[PDB]
């Protein structure tokens, strides 16, 4: 299914007018669900603009109750398999600081800003999301 | 209504909750801001949800306790603007109200909080511009000051500034205004930032132009200070340079110095005192004065000679004396001698006190005094101008002074740019240049260069003049020995900015390397790295770019090449540091790339592949600075080297779509703008690469569709991307033979588009890019519509049309509403419904039902459908009542209180939906018919007249669409128009602008019904007599005059020009001249010379009454300010085409040949030299150019330059090859001009010839030379390229060698890149084909370059002009048999056959029409002449591949050239006879058919254009004749469009003798159209046209060769003598050819007698019933339709006998007598003709079944019954046939009677059998129910008939038809009997 991007298909078929037929094509969110399984699934869902639809989808839903629902669980599942405990965020972030003692040590500047940043935040980050 | 977000609700009541509480207010008002954004598509309903939801309290307390935060203030200004702009559309007053009341406070005290940030300014200054418009605008005084103080801030963009000084100065225009701005800091605040920060971009200037209009205001009010006068001529000495600032500056000092200060100070120096006392002191003053320049010529008068005389002897000799007070007054002397050198007039007293001399000699006194000497140059540079003058100033060695200082003191910046600004004006004159190349030459001016880098003026004088002397330099010594080629880099470098500056500094570099010892100074590289990368930064800019190429080509080596090729990865590598060095191999490997001959070595080490992954590895990693930067390069880089390259594209397309999306893009591009970031730099790149339909392959293809479905699908939000994705697929649509649609099909593509479209309806660019992408598809693929409508793409139509008053989105969006267009049975519904509704409710006094309807019914006239469906449906006669009612119901309008709209805004409001239907109808041709017919143009006038009183809110909406109603019908038929003409209207439409003032539509139609109806020259006269117009005429002058608004000027400037132009009348150019409009237009050229758009529209408004005036009239016979004024344009404007097109034309009607000393004087022919050089390839500038110097005598000119080519080629000078260059330039110029005697200004031409080859292969490689030598020749051959009798053009070159020469020169090679040899070359050899006497010379030289044709093909594919050369060329040669031959067998290669290279060049250049109108035109040609010699057709055209291809290349706004040359391949085809199966297939004539007809209804086109592309159809026809094509053109009614020409162009002889020629070829072909021709072509000949048919020989001539052909055949002669109008034009056809007598009248005069021989004596037989069924017969078994509609033969068959029948029909017949027999043949013929379905309908409008049954119950021969019987039941076949007969009364009854007859009769039962098979075959048909035949005997006859059977009597046949009638008629009724 990736090796013939059926990403396209889940991305797309989300973003649509809605009635009552249509809603039930959104239900298809759960499809989503089910196959991103993985880190590496969901930053594929990613590359096909899987986070710049869902966003869309749970902004429009405020008086859609079912798809808000259906759209909500695919986030928190992308979330989940991107995101890490905060421990091994911090100890990411004090290791990234030791590598830069150490050359400064040798030769005390800073981390490169997104080296840190990449280290130091959860999977909304590494997707992408932004804070607007 | 639309509903609104849900999450405003939410965001407004975060900030209502919050007012106190800041941090938070802010962030939800930071939420309702981005909801009201256009970035939202919703932002107008989200912004009244606010409203409604009382959001502005919360925000009005917020600003004022936090004034100070900048950000609160950005917010707050974006929500109210959101909400203006909502009610400027939603017209409800009570928003209107509340956002007047509750939201302009909070507006204004964001203005007095007195923002810097560009947004809030734009924002709340977009809010004061809505809200004037809703009619609630902001109280001008209330805003100024806070606007002001915007000026106590610096850091103020210019752009922002603009806008605000442009916003104080309406406000200061009244008292109000101008005292609230004295109350706050008056006139400095403004002033002092002008001063501090003020700049010279064109903003700044429009900015201090407002400044100045703001003080002008003031100071008539007394709202001046007194710092105002110091300071306003502070800001004029900082602007000098610029004349709209000088200008208004100027204006505003008169508003606050009187006149009677003038006289004081004047007649004070005239009191003597010299010496202090008040002399000295109004010695200041008058300086102060000479500013004014209304004041000038005051001081003329008595003055002008103290200055020198203060100069000269008041200084001179005391100069030693007392330097530094000396100084100051000769400088301030000077500079008022300067500042009052304005008119011609003026400078002409400054000579007669021989300032020349006292100004000339005081430099050499001031040769220490910096100032006094800049000040000196500044009052030179106007007398240098002077060419006469400039010679006395060498003989003072003037220049020799001050180029040495200016060399030495160049640093110091006054002295700098006034001495450059005096050696340029200086530079201007060919006897200085030598002085001064003499003296230290411009080696100075070069070095000089290396300053003031920043100040433009300073930079474009040194380098205009630079560019005026190294033409004439034998070495680049000295430039290079001072550093001056260094010192030109340094201004490129330090000049990214100014685009103008930057052009010119490579223009010089590019002349630099055209001296001989280049190399030596030039291969440094720093110069070519400099302009490699100057052409980097400057793409988008066409000339700097061409002028680079050729300085690279000539100075750069592949030493270059590896200098940065050998560095580029390690580069890459080291990226994130050092990103300039990466910067440049790339721009380095981007611009040698475009030199054909260097960019193998990048090719060969794959360079696009190393910087692509580069670009990648740029992205894909942690974000570092100047990221953005080398990337945008990168992209640009690869792009170009493609594009320049030759390969396929599709691996690097997707390779950029890889990168785009690229994970780290999104977060790459948050740091930048919205529409520069490195995303739409890719989805540019991609968008071009496609445009070069380089994507070849059905996989390939795939790839790239789906990877712009990906990029549009992971960055939904980038707008820009969006729209550059769109644009992307239409270009892969119709790639590979517009296969890609397909594609799109299969991949969802379509889909895709339309739910974009359906999701962002909003954004226009979007919506046109995108139904593009539809629009083409259809257009090349069937059943695309169905996923269309599947798709729901009206869904998308229709919010389309419905959310866009526009023009190119509805044009696109036709073919759509034509595929989809609703069920359009349901459209027609729709519309006959709504008439009702609006019909009823005018019955019914429901004023609110009308306009609710009205608006509904417009919503379904956008489509051409539409229009023309409530045309048929009689919407012309409907809108006579609606507005009978409208008009009488006026105070029923407004009593209602129950409705959207109330007020006069209601009645308003329906009268403006009544207009706007007839408008929309008005859009066809159909519809003005019906319109006009209805009488409604009255209609409108009555409408119009019912608009008045308040200015309601839909008041002007109203007026427009009255008046463009109007103006449709009105320019569309004459007659219509020269009915409307009385007084009174005339009254009323002049009244009518006066109740609109300010409103641009509302004058721009009035004066176009004006234009139009004044259609005669009384009219005219008549028109001009009336005061209203004299008075708008003042009152247009007026604007042009004093309105500071540019739009305001450019409005009354067009609205003058549509007066004049459409007139065309000598009466009205003179009531326009004597109105002031030729002053006023030259004083908008003298002051806004700098402007593009007012130049232009000036200039085009001053050619059109130059054609009636002359113009020197206006200047007491004075041409010298005009002439000086236009000339002082072309050269501000030299690169603007279409600004010098229209100036020369202005210069041409101004002057004449007794004006050449004034010309050589004022350098005029020097500019014009110049304006043609630039552009060598305008048609235009050329051809007036040439009209220019034909004033100067050409046919000596040419002599002379001829003889003195000659005399230097034949004394063998070492210079010659130089020398041989300059003089064919002029004599280039020259050949352009119109000649008195060619015999004798040409007659030195093959000589001149002889000599000039002789130079070309003596001294071979002189670029300059074979390029000026090719020219030469070029304008040669244009002189005559039709006259092949002409010996000096053609012939010349052929003759004289030079035709061999050229021919040699490709063939060699050597010359392939000359592009400025090959463009005239291939010219030159065009007009050698074309000369049939050259034309075997063409060949024989031909076959030796025609190879090295195909590769200059491919080597300038991307340059427009060469290729179109070229095609040109192959169109012409083609027209050879032989030649054709060579083309196809020699030309061919990668690009492929040469059929297909010009495909894919015309598909490159699908943007230009030379390409594509040579393309086309030669594809045709090769076609016919290939078929004529016998080779097989060319298999491309064959398959239909090449026709689609062409069809795309058709845009729907196509110009008639293009039209043109499309019919003209096609005619071409048909008269090949070769390509018919592709063409019908194709439906080319269908095609052709339908653009045109669609060009008759929108008239985009002018008549004269229109006419040619009839006369060009006309001629499509005749090939279609001669090709038996016939029938397909009766299927879409092609004959139609014949007799459209003659209605339309019945006046127009070049029309009429195609029309005659076309009828006569498609009569020889087809019976049918034979008939029409008669029946309905020769009437209308005989009356529209029988004008043109009776004085013009061609159309007398070709008239009687159609009626000789008609007269051939039996029966025409007879009808043709019936035909009104014939007589009177036979005999003036007869006294035609009396008057032309000789050989032609003689047989005009016999072909009309044969003529009338014929007609005398067509005798037919009277025809017979029986002739009608032996011809339908014989048809039948033909297998040929009998479809009467179908047939135009059969509509006279088919009359005759329906009359002759029903004569017949009265008697009792017998089948033996004569009449009898021959009624039956009339039945077995209807019989025949009732077998088709098609001819039911007028069958039974002549009830044919009511005859038919009489004949049965009447008649009582059994055998003619019969044959009534056999002929209505083949009628009854069909259904609504049958019904008809059936519920006829009393047919069952009858029928079956007919049956018991038969039944009793003592027939013999043979014949009884087949009697009762016909009855019974009847009643079976008629029996459409089984009840029908309930009432009646039938049973017991069908029974009686069996029981004969029985008895042995019939057959069985007869058993079955018996079995076939009872099974239809058993019932209830019947069963007994059986």
């Amino acid at each position: 299914m990736m090796d013939a991007d059926v990403f396209s298909i889940l991305v797309g078929c989300v973003e649509v007018d809605a009635n009552e037929v249509t809603d039930l094509v959104v239900g298809g969110l759960r499809c989503t669900r089910r196959i991103v399984r993985s880190e590496e699934l969901a930053f594929e869902y990613c590359n096909a603009g899987g986070i710049a639809t869902i966003a869309n989808v749970i902004c429009k839903s405020i008086n859609q109750p079912m798809v808000m629902l259906e759209a909500c669980r695919v986030l928190l599942g992308l979330l989940f398999y991107t995101t890490r405990s905060q421990a091994d965020r911090q100890a990411a972030v004090e290791a990234l600081h030791a590598q830069c003692q150490q050359r400064a040590e040798q030769m005390v500047p800073e981390p490169d800003p997104d080296e840190l940043a990449n280290a130091a935040y959860g999977g909304w980050y590494q997707m992408g999301m932004d804070e607007v | 209504k639309r509903n609104p977000d849900a999450g405003v609700a939410t965001a407004v009541q975060s900030v209502i909750q919050h007012q106190t509480f800041k941090r938070m207010l802010l962030f939800g008002l930071r939420s309702l801001a981005d909801f009201c954004s256009p970035s939202n598509q919703l932002y107008q309903e989200n912004a009244l949800d606010a409203l409604d939801r009382g959001v502005l309290s919360a925000i009005q307390t917020a600003v004022t306790t936090f004034s100070d935060d900048d950000d609160l203030m950005l917010c707050a200004s974006r929500v109210l603007w959101a909400m203006s702009v909502a009610i400027k559309e939603e017209m409800d007053p009570a928003h209107i109200a509340r956002v007047h009341s509750e939201g302009s406070p909070v507006i204004v005290a964001v203005v007095n909080s007195s923002p810097t940030d560009p947004q809030t300014i734009e924002d709340s200054m977009n809010f004061v511009d809505n809200l004037k418009r809703a009619g609630a605008p902001v109280d001008g005084a209330s805003l100024a000051g806070g606007m002001l103080s915007i000026f106590t801030k610096t850091a103020l963009d210019m752009k922002t500034a603009k806008r605000v000084t442009a916003a104080l100065a309406i406000a200061a225009e009244t008292a109000e205004g101008s005292t609230a701005l004295y109350n706050a800091g008056g006139t400095s605040v403004l002033l002092t930032y002008c001063l501090d920060q003020g700049d010279l971009s064109d903003a700044g200037v429009e900015m201090v132009e407002g400044a100045f209009d703001t003080v002008r205001y003031m100071a008539g009010y007394q709202c001046t200070d007194a710092t105002t006068l110091p300071q306003c001529i502070a800001l004029m000495d900082k602007y000098r340079g610029r004349k709209s600032a000088s200008a208004k500056g100027s204006s505003a000092l008169a508003a606050m110095i009187g006149p009677e200060q003038l006289q004081k100070c004047l007649n004070t120096l005239k009191t003597a005192e010299a010496g202090s006392a008040e002399y000295d002191e109004a010695l200041v003053t008058l300086g102060s004065m000479s500013y004014i320049s209304s004041f000038t010529d005051e001081i003329v008068r008595a003055g002008g000679v103290p200055l020198l005389i203060e100069l000269i002897n008041s200084g001179l000799p005391q100069m030693e004396g007392n330097p530094e007070k000396i100084a100051s007054m000769i400088s301030g002397a000077a500079k008022m001698l300067a500042r009052i050198a304005s008119n011609p007039v003026n400078v002409d007293a400054i000579v007669q006190a021989g300032g020349v001399a006292t100004l000339c000699t005081a430099v050499s006194y001031c040769t220490e005094s910096m100032e006094a000497l800049g000040a000196l140059c500044m009052a030179l540079v106007p007398l240098a101008s002077r060419e006469s003058l400039a010679h006395e100033i060498v003989q003072y060695q003037t220049f020799a002074t001050v180029l040495p200082i200016l060399y030495q003191n160049v640093e110091s910046p006054e002295i700098a740019a006034l001495a450059m600004e005096l050696v340029a004006t200086g530079s201007q004159h060919e006897e200085i240049q030598e002085h001064m190349l003499q003296n230290q030459a411009a080696e100075i001016c070069s070095l000089c260069c290396q300053y003031h880098t920043a100040d433009a003026s300073y930079q474009q004088h040194a380098i205009s003049a630079l560019n005026r002397l190294v033409p004439r330099l034998t070495t680049l010594h000295g430039v290079s020995e001072y550093g001056g080629i260094q010192g030109v880099i340094a201004s490129l470098n330090a000049n990214v900015n100014n685009e103008q500056v930057a052009l010119l500094a490579v223009q010089l570099l590019d002349n630099f390397s055209e001296v001989s010892d280049a190399k030596t100074y030039m291969s440094d590289g720093t110069c070519v790295d400099a302009v490699l990368a100057a052409m980097l930064e400057h793409e988008g800019n066409d000339l700097l770019i061409s002028a680079g190429v050729h300085c690279l080509a000539r100075i750069a080596t592949e030493d270059d090449c590896a200098r940065h090729l050998n560095v580029l990865d390690t580069a890459i590598q080291t990226a994130r540091g050092n990103p300039d060095g990466v910067y440049r191999v790339l721009a380095a490997i981007s611009g040698l790339s475009r030199v054909p001959s260097l960019r193998q070595i990048f090719e060969e080490k794959n360079a696009s592949d190393t910087i692509l992954a580069g670009i990648s590895s740029w992205i894909e990693c942690s974000r570092f600075e100047g990221q953005n930067r080398i990337i945008k390069a990168a992209l640009k880089t690869v792009k170009n080297m493609k594009i320049s390259g030759d390969g396929d594209l599709t691996s690097c397309f997707a390779a950029m779509c890889d990168v785009a999306c690229l994970p780290q893009v999104k977060r790459v591009v948050e740091l930048e703008e919205p529409d520069n970031n490195i995303l739409v730099a890719d989805t540019a790149a991609f968008r071009d690469l496609a445009a070069t339909m380089r994507i070849t392959g059905a996989e390939n293809l795939e790839r790239c569709i789906e990877s712009v479905l990906r990029v549009m699908r992971k960055y939904p939000d980038s707008r820009r991307a969006q729209l550059n994705c769109l644009e992307t697929l239409n270009y892969l649509a119709q790639c590979d033979g517009g296969e890609g649609v397909a594609i799109l099909s299969r991949t969802g593509g379509l889909n895709a588009v339309v739910q974009y479209l359906t999701r962002a309806p909003m954004y226009l660019d979007a919506q046109i890019a995108g139904f593009t992408v539809l629009a083409t598809s259809a257009k090349i693929d069937s059943n695309v519509g169905e996923t269309l409508r599947k798709c729901n793409c009206l869904q998308a139509l229709k919010v389309a049309m419905r959310t866009h008053a526009k023009s190119k989105e509805l044009k696109r969006t036709i073919a759509p509403l034509v595929a989809l267009l609703m069920p359009t049975d349901a459209l027609e519904t729709e519309i006959q419904e709504l008439l009702n509704e609006c019909a009823s409710a005018c019955e019914k006094n429901n004023f609110p039902h009308l306009h609710e309807n009205l608006a509904a019914l417009n919503e379904l006239l956008i489509s051409s459908e539409g229009a023309k469906i409530a045309a048929r449906l009689g919407i012309g006669a409907h809108m006579c009542k609606y507005q009978e009612y409208i008009s009488a119901h006026e105070q029923d309008a407004l009593a209602v209180t129950d409705y959207d709209i109330l007020g006069k805004d209601l009645f308003d409001a329906t009268v403006s939906e009544c207009a706007h239907a007839m408008e929309q109808v008005a859009s066809t041709r159909s519809g003005r018919n019906a319109l006009i017919k209805a009488g409604n143009v009255a209609t409108l006038i009555s409408l119009y007249e019912s608009l008045k009183a308040p200015q309601s809110q839909y008041s002007e909406e109203a007026a427009i669409h009255c008046l463009e109603a109007l103006r449709i019908l009105l320019k569309s038929d004459k007659r219509s128009a020269e009915l409307a003409f009385e007084r009174n209207f005339v009254s009323t439409l002049c009244v009518g602008i006066d109740s609109f003032p300010h409103s641009a539509p509302v004058l721009g139609a009035t004066c176009a019904c004006l234009a139009a109806m004044a259609t005669t020259p009384e009219r005219v006269q008549m028109l001009t007599a009336q005061p209203a117009f004299e008075s708008l005429l003042q009152k247009l002058v007026f604007v042009i005059q004093n309105d500071p608004s540019k739009d305001n000027k450019l409005v009354a400037m067009r609205a003058l020009q549509e007066l004049v132009e459409i007139t065309n009348d000598a009466t009205m150019a003179n009531k326009i001249a004597e109105a002031g409009a030729v002053t006023a237009l030259f004083r908008i050229i003298d002051e806004y010379g700098d402007d593009e758009q007012l130049t232009v529209q000036a200039a085009e408004v001053l050619a059109l009454l130059g054609a009636f005036e002359d113009l020197r009239r206006f200047y007491d016979n004075d041409v010298r300010f005009p002439a000086q004024v236009l000339t002082a344009a072309l050269t501000k404007q030299k690169n603007n085409e279409t600004a010098v097109v229209h100036l020369l034309d202005v210069l041409n009607k101004l002057a004449t040949s007794e004006d050449r000393a004034v010309l050589r004087e004022l350098g005029v022919m020097e500019q014009v030299a110049d304006a043609m050089r630039v552009h060598s390839e305008s048609e235009a500038v050329t051809r007036l150019g040439g009209e220019l110097f034909a004033k100067m005598g050409a046919d000596e000119q040419i002599k002379s330059l001829m003889l003195q080519i000659i005399e230097t080629v034949e004394s063998g000078a070492e210079d010659t090859a130089q020398t041989v260059d300059i003089l064919c330039g002029r004599l280039a110029v020259f050949l352009a001009a119109p000649l008195e005697d060619p015999r004798d200004a040409l007659q030195h031409t093959e000589k001149c010839l002889g000599s000039l080859v002789a130079t070309l292969q003596t001294y071979p490689g002189s670029e300059r030379l074979e390029g000026n030598v090719a020219l030469v020749c070029r304008r040669l051959c244009d002189r005559c390229f039709d006259d092949a009798d002409d010996p000096y053009g053609a012939w010349a070159v052929a003759a004289s060698g030079m035709l061999a020469q050229f021919a040699g020169m490709v063939a060699g090679e050597t010359v392939l890149a000359n592009k400025k040899f090959l463009g005239p070359a291939y010219r030159t050899f065009t007009a050698c084909c074309a000369n049939a006497y050259c034309m075997p010379t063409m060949v024989e030289v031909a076959p030796s370059f025609l190879p090295q044709t195909y590769t200059l093909l491919e080597m300038h594919k991307n340059d427009a002009e060469t290729v179109a050369r070229v095609l040109e060329f192959l169109r012409y040669f083609a027209e050879d048999p032989t030649a054709c031959g060579l083309i196809v067998q020699n030309m061919s290669g990668s690009s492929g056959d040469v059929v297909a290279l010009t495909v894919l060049l015309m598909q490159q250049h699908q943007n230009n029409d030379a390409v594509v109108c040579a393309g086309m035109e030669f594809l045709g040609a090769l076609a016919y002449t290939l078929s004529q010699a016998g080779y097989e057709p060319l298999p491309t055209l064959a398959d239909g591949s090449v026709l689609r291809d062409c069809d795309a290349l058709m845009g729907s706004n196509s110009s008639s050239a293009r039209q043109l040359a499309h019919m003209h391949m096609i005619e071409k085809m048909l008269l090949s006879k070769a390509y018919n199966d592709a063409l019908i297939q194709e439906q080319a004539l269908k095609k052709l058919t339908m653009s045109l007809k669609a060009e008759d209804d929108k008239k985009r086109f002018s008549d004269e254009e229109r006419a040619g592309l009839y006369a060009a159809m006309a001629c499509v026809l005749l090939a279609a004749g001669g090709a038996g094509l016939t029938g397909e053109m009766e299927k879409f009614n092609g004959f139609e469009v014949v007799l459209q020409a003659i209605e339309e162009f019945g006046e127009n002889p070049t029309v009429i003798k195609e029309v005659n020629r076309a009828l006569q070829g498609l009569s020889m072909a087809d019976v049918n159209m034979t008939a029409r021709t008669v029946k309905e072509a020769v009437p209308k000949l005989c009356t529209e046209a029988t004008t043109a048919i009776q004085t013009d020989a061609e159309c007398a001539d070709t008239f009687c060769d159609l009626m000789l052909q008609l007269v051939s055949q039996e029966g025409n002669g007879r009808q043709l003598l019936q035909v009104y109008g014939l007589e009177e034009t036979l005999q003036g056809v007869e006294n035609l050819a009396a008057y032309y007598g000789e050989d032609f009248g003689t047989q005009l005069s016999e072909k009309v007698a044969m003529i009338r021989q014929a007609m005398e004596d067509d005798q037919p037989r009277e025809k017979t019933c029986k002739d009608v069924y032996d011809l339908l017969n014989s048809r039948v078994q033909q297998g040929l339709s009998v479809a009467i509609s179908e047939v135009a033969i059969l509509q006279e068959e088919v009359e005759f006998l329906v009359s002759q029948m029903g004569m017949y029909n009265q008697e009792q017949l017998d089948h033996q007598t004569a009449m009898g027999a021959d009624h039956q043949y009339g039945n077995m013929a209807f019989e025949l003709l009732a077998a088709t379905s098609a001819n039911v309908k007028l069958l039974q409008a002549n009830e044919f079944s009511k005859m038919e049954l009489a004949l049965i119950k009447g008649q009582a021969d059994p055998e003619i019954v019969l044959y009534a019987v056999k002929a209505l039941t083949a009628f009854c076949k069909f259904p609504p046939a049958a019904q008809d007969t059936a519920r006829i009364q009393g047919c069952p009854a009858l029928v079956t009677e007919a049956c018991s007859k038969i039944n009793k009769s003592g027939l013999p039962n043979e014949r009884k059998e087949e009697h009762l098979c016909a009855r019974y075959f009847l009643v079976e048909r008629t029996a459409i129910n089984r009840n029908l035949y309930n009432k009646t005997p039938i049973m017991t006859e069908l029974i009686n008939s069996w029981n004969d059977y029985d008895k042995g009597a019939y057959t069985t046949t007869l058993l079955r038809f018996v079995f076939r009638a009872m099974r239809r008629v058993v019932s209830d009724a019947h069963v007994e009997e059986l």
